[PDB]
């Protein structure tokens, strides 16, 4: 579960859940604000049999809304830090 | 507007019960007439073919709390002492209204075969061809019978005109005719309408009152006609009560014992 | 409630002609229901009470039950009509020696008893309507050697269709009672 | 494999006569 | 108090036949008739089911019948068949062809006098009669076909005694006739009106409890029917052996038939487990409690989750304390009350009996008069509507003097027991 | 008080047998499941692990997973494999095929609603259980995505109790497939915020554990596999165990989890001495402590000396005096403290057991969260940059329905859990 799910079925006190709740976005804030090493992403100019495939591969191929919902997560957890 | 407001009943009722007629007259044909002179048609072959994520960032890492329940514990059957889920089986649907199959009293009205039709007044009535106490009962009254699950006008008023008239009039050419007038009621009474159940409701308290030992040949088949008093006489239930006195009245004695087998919320009258 | 009002002659409790009938009755209703009709036999428009359990579901005057009645008068006229079923009554009044006694009559029992507190009678109704005459301070001499006071509550169980009640002072003969009290 | 009765199990002779005679003594 | 069994049809002949082997091998009975039990208890009341001849010899009180002469000849070839008495063995000289008019109305009729004769031979010898027992197969011809007959007429002749009748009602996806919806629509409301409590088995069930309670790889005939003779020896427990609270048949009907109409019940039995996993499985009545409630564990294929349950019945064998055997059901009950009825507090009658089944230390059966019984006849009355519709395979029953008006009586028979099942499923307080 | 255990994938499985022949070794349980311990204190909480049947077998608290059913033959085959309860073998027909993908979303779904099936019924057949233990590899498909899946179901349905997991990173030195970044990372963003503490496992310093403190001949995976169940067994002891200062689960995370994400511990044990050299060392409270803080006894293979301790913990068990217990924790404290941080002072959790581990008159298991934990994630990171720039073998995971955000997102987290980790890799004073 999030942890704002598992506070919501949890049994603190109101005032209890928001300090545990600010303390971890507090914690989140400042893992932000620390250096990374870039996320890496696929080369330019990449090979073509690298995304082109064969029909066996399309036998098995077994998603858009789950995308949206990971976008639309992301996008207010950077409004939050932002925030 | 009470016509607008009948035609909205309708409307909702359209779903459950059996097809309208498509018109005064009948179905109509498919596909049918012809155009004056029309216009001709020239397609070329072109224009014819135009025509679960899991955010890493944020959960429950090392925080392992007493305080904390699981989600998903009240939708897990079979963990301890459930053998189902917390919301229950559905609704058994009896309360609700059931399909009404089509009536061969349509079909036979239709089919000009009915000898009765309908004169205009302040209540519209019934003007017979043939005088009533002559009719074939044994072939005229089960179709009477069986038109009472229309709704529909007209075939609802003459089903139940023709019924109230061909039990005032008749007397001992009623009483042969029980047996077969069972099945006819059952299937009124399934259709789980409550202007089904009202309407056969008047009819066997007229068919009781109008004939001798009428009772006492309903009395063998109350084993079909008392299941759905049973079910609404508690969800009406003052027409429902005076049909069962009506019926243990005219029933003898063994009536009580026949309606007490069947409905257990039964006093004498 | 009718401590300081006037008693005498004729104190209708119940009446099934008045706009809101029940304004000092309390429908205790359960699996059962209280409602108006018009019954065919007078075409008029009587009280009419069902239940599958006659001691569930009733009507019980006063509605407040730390308040109650005050009637003096000793006899007690319900106009009811037989519904050939289970049907009760209960009256409750303050004796000489203020003890609440609770006079009950039912057509399901089968023999009258008297108990510390109650006395419990039979009834045998004629089909059709009835006009049950209840004289409380007789039957509270008969049943408990002591003196009637006055009524402090009714309690009409379910079951049975109702017309009018009624707390009269003396056995009014049919004539000589006023002709809304009539049937 | 006892087919004793609970009856049986529970509602035994019971016997109150002394077990060790040295506390008596 | 004696109760009496018979057997009609082969399913029947085979069900009861080997239902003689538990109750001989629980009561200590040698298949050649002689006594070895190890304890007093089993001679205690041995006389519910056996009767004792001159030599010492205790014939089952037993009536076989049907109309094939073969089952007879294979029922004795069972390992317990030579315990039966010779003339019980009742049979005709051509079978029923696996029709309802054919065993019920012209070949059996001719043999239910025998039956009957047979019967009232048995029932004379006890002193006070508790029932009768039937079990067949509703799906069969001779079965159901003469056997709603019998207990048609053992109803008008014995109206107080109480008639218990195990029916193995048939179904679609292990259907091996073409005429079980006949033969069912035909039978369910002789059992209704004639029979103070008939119970259902369903071959769905039975094979599914052999293949994933039991996980044995090739469930026979013989699996199905040791699992319906547990239940069905479990439910005289306290009428043969003592018990902390006792009960019997007719307690039991009473505590499960709120109405005269609502007297079909599913089947339970626990435990219940594969032999590789007999020793690891921590054998306890709250453990017992959750399988014999499991929807999987009951022996008739229809889902008790789909319904609401108007009564419970558990019969609880072996040593045991009150607390996991009343606690339990009230822990079931308010935790399972949305499946549960509100007008009927504490919908389970419990019972203890001391004695535990042969091989287990604990058990208990399970009686269930669920809403979802209906879920039985919706199928059996749509595959009979399918083939009425069309009027098919009528001529064999019309041939031998039945009329068309029976099988319409009987579709409005099985509809109006389905109505009075779902009114009470969605009946309120 | 107790702890259910599972084992995913063939690494996990063989290190969950392996565990369970130690724990059965302690508590005197012999393969067939009796008991011939020569001590009460063995019987006293036995429940920890083991739960009692009918008939007194002790089945041991464990639910084996695996795509694979060869390491269930194998593992039930094996010299304790008649221990397990034969239900809790769970297994699919077709392998994972070394697929996070193929063991998360498509063939383990299909396999994880019978594994919770499964635990729900163990963990609700035993009283109060202090948590769950898993044991699996993160480079494979079935114990890196069945277990991840696992853990999140057991954190949405359990989340009051404790959850410790023992995952086997693999080594680019021991490296024996291809998709190591892949699967480890694929598993570690999960584990970060689902296992409440996961401590580490790298074969690549199990082998120099069994050369520079065991000097033996023919290392194999069982040889590996009883560092881990020895670790097990001291990091559980206490709880079975009674002792001068004691310790469990909970106590363990509460001192050494600073932050909620910073949960992934580096893991020793001691003594770890060689035959040759067996009697040629004194062993005392000094050397076990030395052998604790030693860099090359670690069973994980991340060096120590790029970090700085979070916090540590050490669990003896045996018989020694407290105060030198305690004066060797300070010791190292004062020592070395370069290994530890300043802002959180006193840095040693300590706890005392007064049973030993078979053949032991003192032992102790050490726990440490440090901040070169990240040695090998930072490892695994750049294999996992270096094949997902040029979208090498990301066809296979992403025809299973996955999409190529998983991949970027467990990056992220990846990067996250590194960079908090070198938050405090400064040795400021
Ligand atoms: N459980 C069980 N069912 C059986 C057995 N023998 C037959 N049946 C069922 O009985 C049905 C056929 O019954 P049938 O033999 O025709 O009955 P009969 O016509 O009265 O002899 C089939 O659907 C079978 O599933 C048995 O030994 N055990
Ligand atoms: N310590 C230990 N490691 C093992 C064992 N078996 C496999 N491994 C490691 O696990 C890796 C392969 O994981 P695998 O067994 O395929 O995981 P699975 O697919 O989930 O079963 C290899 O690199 C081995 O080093 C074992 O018995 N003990
Ligand atoms: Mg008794």
């Amino acid at each position: 579960t999030t942890l704002e799910k598992q506070l919501q079925a949890s049994t603190l006190s109101r005032q209890c859940r928001v300090d545990l709740l600010s303390h971890a976005q507090e914690l989140e804030r400042s893992s932000w604000g620390l250096s990374k090493k870039m996320i890496t992403l696929p080369d330019i100019k990449l090979p073509p049999a690298t995304t082109m495939s064969t029909d066996n591969s399309v036998k098995r191929s077994v998603n858009k809304e789950r995308a949206q919902e990971y976008t639309a997560r992301k996008q207010e957890k950077e409004d939050m830090i932002s925030s | 507007t009470f016509s607008q407001l009948e035609r909205e009943k309708l409307r909702k009722d359209r779903d459950v019960l059996p097809p309208l007629s498509e018109g005064p007259f009948g179905p109509f044909p498919k596909n049918w007439h012809q155009k004056e002179r029309d216009a001709s048609k020239a397609t070329v072959s072109t224009s014819a073919s135009a025509s679960s994520i899991l955010i890493g960032h944020t959960g429950t890492g090392g925080m392992a709390v007493s305080t904390f329940k699981g989600t998903g514990c009240a939708i897990t059957s079979l963990s301890g002492g459930r053998f189902g889920d917390p919301a229950g089986p559905g609704k058994a649907g009896a309360y609700s209204k059931q399909r009404v199959p089509p009536t061969d009293f349509r079909h036979h009205y239709e089919r000009s075969d009915l000898p009765l039709s309908i004169q205009h007044s302040a209540k519209r009535s019934l003007l017979w061809k043939v005088e009533v106490s002559k009719l074939d009962y044994h072939h005229y009254l089960p179709i009477f019978f069986d038109g009472l699950r229309e709704l529909e006008e007209p075939f609802s008023f003459l089903a139940y005109q023709g019924s109230m008239d061909l039990l005032e009039g008749g007397g001992a050419k009623i009483l042969p005719t029980v047996p077969q007038l069972i099945m006819p009621l059952k299937t009124a009474l399934n259709s789980r309408h409550p202007d089904v159940l009202r309407k056969v409701f008047h009819v066997i308290q007229k068919l009781v009152v109008s004939g001798d030992h009428i009772g006492e040949a309903l009395v063998p088949y109350y084993r079909q006609l008392l299941p759905v008093f049973n079910l609404f006489m508690n969800r009406l239930s003052s027409i429902i009560n005076d049909t069962l006195y009506l019926l243990e009245r005219y029933g003898g004695p063994d009536a009580y014992i026949n309606i007490k087998y069947m409905v257990p919320t039964y006093e004498s009258c | 409630m009718f401590h300081n009002s006037y008693q005498a002659g004729f104190l209708s409790i119940l009446y099934s002609i008045g706009s809101k009938p029940l304004q000092i009755w309390d429908s205790q209703v359960r699996n059962g229901h209280v409602k108006r009709v018009t019954d065919e036999d007078i075409q008029s428009s009587v009280l009419e009470i069902m239940g599958s359990n006659v001691s569930t579901c009733y009507i019980v005057c006063p509605a407040n039950p730390k308040q109650t009645l005050g009637i003096k008068l000793p006899f007690l006229v319900m106009i009811i009509k037989n519904m050939k079923k289970y049907f009760s009554f209960e009256v409750t009044i303050l004796d000489d020696k203020n003890m609440r006694r609770r006079f009950r009559a039912s057509n399901y029992q089968s023999t009258t008893k008297v108990k510390p507190f109650i006395c419990t009678m039979p009834m045998r109704l004629d089909e059709g309507w009835n006009q049950i005459q209840f004289n409380l301070s007789d039957f509270t001499r008969r049943a408990y050697g002591t003196n009637y006071v006055e009524t402090l509550r009714v309690q009409v169980h379910a079951n049975c269709r109702i017309r009018r009640l009624y707390f009269s002072d003396r056995l009014y003969a049919e004539e000589e009672l006023p002709p809304e009290f009539k049937l | 494999r006892d087919d004793r009765t609970i009856y049986q199990v529970d509602y035994t002779p019971k016997d109150r006569s002394v077990k060790n005679m040295a506390g008596l003594a | 108090r004696e109760i009496v069994s018979c057997q009609a049809g082969q399913c029947g002949n085979q069900i009861g036949s080997k239902f003689w082997e538990v109750i001989s091998d629980e009561h200590g009975v040698d298949p050649t008739g002689t006594y070895q039990g190890d304890s007093d208890l089993q001679l205690e009341r041995i006389n519910v089911y056996f009767d004792e001849s001159s030599g010492g010899r205790y014939v089952p009180r037993a009536v076989l019948m049907d109309l094939e002469p073969g089952t007879m000849d294979s029922v004795r070839a069972g390992p317990y068949g030579q315990l039966f008495r010779p003339d019980n063995f009742i049979f005709g000289q051509s079978g029923a062809g696996n029709n309802w008019a054919k065993g019920h109305y012209t070949e059996g009729a001719e043999l239910i006098d025998s039956v009957l004769d047979v019967c009232r031979k048995e029932a004379e010898s006890c002193d006070c009669l508790q029932g009768f027992q039937l079990s067949h197969s509703l799906g069969g011809g001779t079965g159901s076909g003469m056997g709603t007959l019998l207990i048609s007429k053992l109803r008008e002749e014995y109206p107080d005694r109480i008639m218990m009748t195990f029916s193995v009602i048939p179904s679609p996806r292990v259907s091996d006739t073409v005429v079980e919806p006949y033969n069912t629509t035909l039978s369910v409301h002789q059992l209704v009106e004639n029979s103070d409590e008939s119970m259902c088995i369903d071959n769905e069930a039975l094979y599914d409890i052999c293949f994933r309670t039991l996980k044995l790889t090739t469930p026979t005939f013989g699996d199905l029917n040791h699992l319906v003779a547990a239940v069905m020896s479990g439910v005289t427990c306290c009428l043969r052996f003592p018990g902390q609270l006792n009960s019997d048949l007719r307690k039991l009907a009473v505590n499960l038939v709120p109405f005269p109409r609502l007297h079909f019940f599913m089947m339970g039995f626990a435990p219940l487990t594969s032999r590789g996993s007999q020793q690891y499985r921590g054998l306890s009545v709250a453990e017992l409690t959750q399988q014999m409630f499991d929807a999987k564990n009951m022996m008739q294929a229809a889902d008790p989750r789909h319904g609401r349950y108007l009564t419970a019945s558990a019969l609880f064998r072996g040593r045991m304390s009150t607390k996991e055997v009343d606690e339990q059901m009230l822990n079931v009950q308010n935790k399972n009350s949305s499946y549960f009825i509100e007008w009927i507090p504490n919908n389970i009658k419990s019972s203890i009996c001391d004695i535990p089944p042969k091989g287990l230390k604990m058990s208990v059966t399970f009686i269930g008069n669920n809403t979802c019984i209906q879920e039985m006849f919706r199928r059996v009355g749509e595959q009979f509507t399918g083939m009425f519709r069309r009027k098919a395979f009528l001529h064999w029953y019309t041939g031998e003097g039945m009329d068309e008006m029976e099988f319409t009586e009987a579709e409005s028979n099985m509809n109006d027991l389905v109505s009075e099942y779902q009114q009470y499923q969605d009946a309120t307080v």
